[PDB]
């Protein structure tokens, strides 16, 4: 019994620098009317590209012959990667068995 | 002084210092001390589980693995 | 002309915008849902699924004591899931791939009606073929006819 | 040469002749799509073949340490600073006429004087 | 020859993962028509993006 | 001769292609101008 | 590291210069007789013929390597789909499964497994292995136009 919920839902996808991702497994952004970044909470700014402007073929679903529990997200509407005391980071991604 | 460029013969006092540190068998010494501190525990790590299977009419195992080696 | 050794003695006599909050959901939603993106190859720009018209679905389609060899428990899970999924109407059809790279880094921001939004971790990653487009399915007889 | 692709299928288009017009077209064996040709040429060999003497040009090319320099200006910029080097075609014949590069304009010409 | 050595070698993951964080382009996502200039990365013959 | 462009055009009298192109291979390789066979790069000397 | 691998991957270019219908075709391990390029890559998973060019050949400006691909995409016009393709690669050789069912899934295994083992032999990295084989069909027909 697939259904689709709407799809009408645009979501944006994001490639997080990759501890910040690891440890979500709140913020606030600021569009600038064609640059945009991101207040964090307490802490950095980020700016965020427009990495791809036409995303298409590409949707997001969800799960809840073995048929199963299905439904639509939304469609991918745009393609996106986060951009970067950010000297600490820079730092950080510097330094990166028995 | 001592931002001067160098001349040829000053060139020798770098090599000294070369082999002072490294001293002319040392690749192999390197390279067997690698093989001791790291491929051992990696060799002996990578298939150590081993499992017994044992069938009974209620079935079991048996399972060894492998730690820590120590070198004496 | 020689070699300098009264070095020794040398060296010793010498020396608008617009702010817009993120929110993590509460996971609740996340336990009941696993999220999958969803990637075509039809090179056709548009493919909606409303354009895909309907009904949709979605879906995957004696011995003495001895010896059992080990394995890990996520490549163990993946690999007892090799039915892949599929979907109709009741005729166009897709079939996808674990693209199996780029789990990774992928963070979900989904617009909402107001300009805030919700951010939820992506699950898997598949990419859809559309499959059967031509509906020759030669198989046996085809590999015969090669065999010319 | 040069041939294009289906929509959809994507599979290359195989020359169709159309007996009834008399008139070229391009069929995809896969499916029902046709399309009129461009050009009467379908196939070209090219036995004796002069490109890919240039090829390997890069946008960074100029950065390169192992490539000699020399001081002969560009025709077009009149700059004096370039790299050179022979043709990128690897065979017995090739000729050892030389490719100068400017640095400036980027602009790719030759050493050869019979021929330009 | 005198000061030649023999390489002992290191891991590459600390390279590899070091390397998307500045900005490499996975494989997956590589169209090569749409960037054709971008230059292709190798790390010990496996070819990562 | 005079023709700064030397040109040679032919044709013929079911998937007609490869018998043409094959056609084109009998041409290059399996016609033999004018010599003897086997024989290459004749010099000569003094 | 490990297991001391003697696995060797080779890409065959057929026919002497001059003569038409020169084709690639590759060897696999465990399968007897060579497999045409166009035929493992439908086993890689990519079925339509322009992306394989794609993979194959990153300029479409040049039309020469384009132009040697045409035999060999003839032949995968012969052979049209990922799961014909799975079991053609499976019927060639390691006639040990004799179940039609075990041998497809069998072929897709070596795949994922012992064809090419550095890359990764995890699952679903196929799309990874992929453009690695173009990437070698495109050295050695770039070698074949003596650049
Ligand atoms: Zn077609
Ligand atoms: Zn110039």
């Amino acid at each position: 019994d697939l259904d689709l919920e709407r799809s009408n839902r645009q979501v944006w996808l994001v490639r997080l620098p990759m501890f910040l991702a690891e440890k979500w497994r709140l913020g606030k952004i600021r569009i600038n009317k064609s640059k945009i970044t991101l207040l964090l909470n307490e802490p950095h700014e980020y700016d965020l590209e427009l990495t791809k402007k036409v995303v298409e073929n590409e949707y997001v679903f969800t799960e809840q012959t073995i048929p199963k529990k299905t439904a639509i997200v939304g469609t991918v509407c745009h393609e996106c990667q986060v951009m970067p005391y950010h000297k600490i980071v820079e730092q950080r991604r510097n330094i990166v068995k028995e | 002084d001592e931002s001067a460029p160098i001349t040829a013969e000053d060139s020798w006092a770098v090599i000294s210092a070369f082999f002072r540190e490294k001293g002319l068998v040392s690749q192999q010494l390197d390279s067997f001390n690698q093989f001791v501190d790291y491929t051992l525990q990696d060799i002996i790590c990578e298939d150590s589980t081993l499992i017994l299977e044992q069938l009974a009419q209620i079935s079991r195992k048996y399972e060894i693995s492998f730690g820590k080696i120590y070198v004496t | 002309f020689i070699k300098r050794d009264r070095m020794r003695r040398n060296f010793l006599r010498m020396r608008e915008y617009n702010e817009f909050p993120l929110r993590a959901i509460p996971k609740e939603d996340l336990e009941n849902m696993r999220t999958h993106l969803l990637k075509f190859q039809s090179k056709k720009k548009i493919n909606p699924v409303t354009d895909f018209h309907l009904p949709v679905r979605l879906h995957r389609k004696r011995k003495t004591r001895q010896l059992k060899v080990l394995d890990e428990n996520a490549k163990k899970l993946r690999f007892e899931e090799f039915y892949p999924w599929v979907m109709e109407d009741f005729y166009n059809t897709w079939v996808g791939s674990y693209e199996a790279g780029n789990s990774d880094s992928y963070v979900l921001l989904s617009v909402e009606d107001d300009g805030s939004f919700t951010m939820i971790p992506a699950d898997k990653v598949y990419k859809f073929t559309a499959r059967n487009k031509y509906a020759t399915l030669t198989i046996d007889e085809a590999e015969k006819r090669m065999d010319k | 040469t040069t041939f294009r692709f289906c929509r959809d299928c994507n599979n290359m288009l195989y020359p169709r002749e159309d007996k009834e017009n008399n008139r070229l077209l391009f069929e995809c064996r896969t499916c029902s799509y046709v399309e009129e040709a461009g050009s009467p040429l379908v196939y070209r060999h090219e036995l004796i073949t002069n490109i890919g003497e240039t090829a390997g040009v890069v946008q960074d090319i100029g950065s390169d340490p192992t490539l000699p320099r020399s001081d002969r200006e560009c025709p077009k910029c009149h700059s004096r600073e370039n790299v050179f080097f022979q043709s990128q075609q690897r065979r017995k014949d090739t000729s050892m006429v030389l490719f100068f590069v400017c640095l400036s304009c980027s602009h790719i010409f030759t050493s050869d004087q019979k021929n330009k | 020859s005198l000061m030649s050595c023999i390489s002992v070698g290191t891991d590459p993951m600390p390279i590899i993962t070091f390397l998307s964080e500045w900005g490499m382009e996975p494989l997956e996502d590589y169209v090569p028509h749409q960037s054709p200039d971008a230059t292709r990365v190798f790390v010990n013959g496996v070819w990562h993006g | 001769d005079n023709d700064e462009k030397l040109i040679i055009r032919c044709r013929v009298v079911a998937e007609e292609d490869h018998m043409l192109k094959k056609i084109e291979n009998t041409m290059l390789e399996n016609i033999t101008l004018r010599g003897v066979e086997n024989i290459e790069r004749v010099v000569m000397m003094k | 590291k490990g297991s001391r691998f003697i696995s060797t991957l080779q890409v065959k270019l057929y026919g002497r210069e001059g003569s038409s219908a020169r084709t690639i075709k590759a060897t696999l391990p465990y399968i007897k007789q060579d497999i045409p390029i166009v035929i493992i890559f439908r086993a890689l998973g990519i079925i339509p013929d322009g992306e394989i060019l794609e993979h194959i050949c990153y300029d479409v400006n040049d039309w020469q390597m384009l132009e040697m691909l045409k035999p060999c995409v003839e032949d995968g016009f012969v052979i049209q789909d990922r799961e014909t393709a799975l079991d053609f690669i499976g019927r060639r050789g390691t006639a040990l499964g004799i179940k039609k069912e075990k041998r497809i899934q069998y072929a897709k295994d070596i795949l994922q497994k012992e064809f090419l083992p550095h890359i990764t032999q995890l699952e679903g990295f196929e799309s990874r292995k992929a453009f690695f084989l173009g990437y070698m069909i495109n050295r050695l027909l770039l070698c074949a136009l003596d650049r």
